[PDB]
């Protein structure tokens, strides 16, 4: 998931979307 | 705990977990470790020595509150009038709490030795080609009380810091990761180097650590003190990317926001690792280790 | 502008706070050589201890510091609340407010003097042997006195030799250190005088405490003219505490009486600055005897 | 002259709190044996006996060595 381009802020904002969807 | 037997020879209790008086024996080895590190300093490296306190505003700007607000020690004092201060003292005399009259100063206890170096570097204008290199040290503080001799609240840190393009910084850390292992090996130490993360505060921070490990921004030289399953990080090798360049507006020689990185030596952990490995009797230390240290 | 101000370019860098400076290699090499010199005059039998820049608040409270200099004291505070509380404090900071309202005192202070932690350590060993005990202590100290003069810092290095014993032990000790300290100042080519002095005790009553202190001559200072001869800078002190710490910590001398203590204290940062003001910032130009004494 | 009499009284009282000594006008209060806490308690006995408050720059060794210099103290106002 990091080879994609996700940095720490990107990953933080990513945990936020998943906790949100379900 | 496996390190507890070293206390009698190395330390005297100062009435607070993680805060110890240092014996001549212990300090003699910290000093020799410091001289050894110095002897490996790259050419063109500017050396600065920092006090144990730093500007609170500078640390706030550096984002320390976003990462480790639970570890920060802030400096507070009685800033009131003579009447207010006398009342504070009076409550103390009556066996009550004078500390309610405390208010924050504009200072914190430095949590890491490199923080004050970025604004200093930034005040110099654009970086030369090949960036800048600093040798910094400070007595640091982290508010994490423990009885373990390798987890202190007050401890010496020593750092080499690199500010420049991403290549200058990555190459810098590459050199030091190799060089640090050669050092540990010459000290007769057992170690391995591994990916690590800083202990970011909160559940949000738990994810920052994951991404930090995943981006491989942090390595640690890990030494088995108490157990080989639970080794102690005695050195770290840190890539900050453009975080500090951006924050302090440092420009590399190509107009772009500078990258920074640092190599950190935990002086007290290294000294404890030395006494744990080789014992408290210096005459018995291996000949090669005694030589490397100039004993 | 201050006469010392010109020394900044070569010795210090701003850390964004008055009395708190980064030290250049040039400056540190002289602080280190001064430390080595002092160490070379250590008396046989002197137990060397190094203290961190923080110490137990209870210990400092018990030592009577609040009662004397409550305004110089730096306390350690932290965010000791719950994770929700700590998060809220940081979010307030993000939104232009003040996170420090969530700070609570820790059990630690920044050390105002190198010697304070040594007394409880001495006490824990029982009765003093005949002749007393002698300690070599050092600490980065802190005093909440913001100033722009290079000879008045908030964070500075103190080195002390401390004597704990009978009154005869302590005064013999202070007598000999007063002579040796001048000899060192002389060997370093410094212009100095030694005079009675008092501590800046706090408040109205404090001034009387100063008076009594000056009258009992419990304190001398080696003074070096840096800005003016009218207000010279105290670079060493020679302190007699009588039985204060002995009583406070339950230290008994070899005769069963509450022990006396005293100490000789070197201001490492003031001595270094005094050296650069006296001999300039070019080391090769320093007097040959001074270069020699320092092992340059 | 009434001042000198009741000054020597508080001195002899704080002195009787530990020891005993001859009190002279020309004698220095430190030689008698006055400690700091004593000079503190003696300042509070002088301010309570004559109900005044010792002012600024008047808390000095000059004005506080001998009762004879503590004369010019109480008798300056
Ligand atoms: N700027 C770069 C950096 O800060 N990096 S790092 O945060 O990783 O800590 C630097 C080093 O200080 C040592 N250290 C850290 N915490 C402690 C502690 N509580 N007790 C003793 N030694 C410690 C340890 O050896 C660590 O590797
Ligand atoms: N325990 C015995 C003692 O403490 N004694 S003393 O309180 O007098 O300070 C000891 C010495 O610390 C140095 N020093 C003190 N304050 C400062 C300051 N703000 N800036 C620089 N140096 C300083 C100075 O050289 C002084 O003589
Ligand atoms: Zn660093
Ligand atoms: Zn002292």
């Amino acid at each position: 998931l990091v080879d994609v381009g996700l940095t720490s802020m990107d990953m933080v904002n990513l945990m936020l979307g998943v906790e949100a969807e379900f | 705990d496996p390190l507890d037997h070293l206390a009698d020879k190395l330390f005297h209790s100062m009435g607070s977990d993680g805060v110890y008086a240092r014996t001549a024996l212990y300090e003699s080895i910290v000093e020799r470790l410091a001289a050894l590190i110095t002897s490996h300093r790259e050419a063109g490296t500017e050396a600065l020595r920092f006090p144990p306190v730093m500007s609170r505003a500078q640390l706030e700007k550096s984002g320390y509150l976003k990462s480790f607000p639970n570890l920060l020690g802030c400096v507070c004092g009685l800033h009131g009038t003579e009447r207010e201060i006398n009342a504070a003292v009076s409550r103390f005399d009556a066996g009550g709490d004078w500390t309610t009259s405390l208010s924050p100063a504009d200072l914190v206890l430095s949590p890491a030795a490199c923080y004050p170096v970025y604004p200093i570097a930034a005040s110099r204008g654009p970086l030369p080609k090949g960036g800048l290199r600093f040798d910094v040290a400070a007595d640091c503080f982290r508010r994490e009380p423990s009885k373990h001799l390798d987890r202190l609240q007050s401890f010496r840190m020593r750092e080499y810091v690199c500010i420049g393009t991403p290549d200058d910084v990555s190459d810098f850390r590459e050199r030091w990761m190799v060089r640090a292992q050669a050092i540990a090996r010459d000290l007769g130490l057992t170690f391995r180097v591994d990916y690590a993360s800083d202990p970011f505060f909160g559940r949000v921070g738990q994810m920052k650590a994951v991404s930090q490990k995943q981006q491989q921004l942090k390595f640690e030289l890990l030494i088995p003190l108490r157990s080989e399953e639970q080794p102690t990080a005695c050195m770290s090798f840190n890539y900050h990317r453009e975080h500090f360049g951006t924050t302090w507006g440092i420009q590399d020689a190509n107009g772009e926001p500078a990258h920074t990185g640092c190599v950190a030596f935990g002086m007290d952990r290294l000294a404890v690792a030395m006494f744990h490995t080789h014992g408290t009797d210096l005459s018995a230390w291996p000949a090669k280790v005694r030589d490397i240290l100039g004993l």
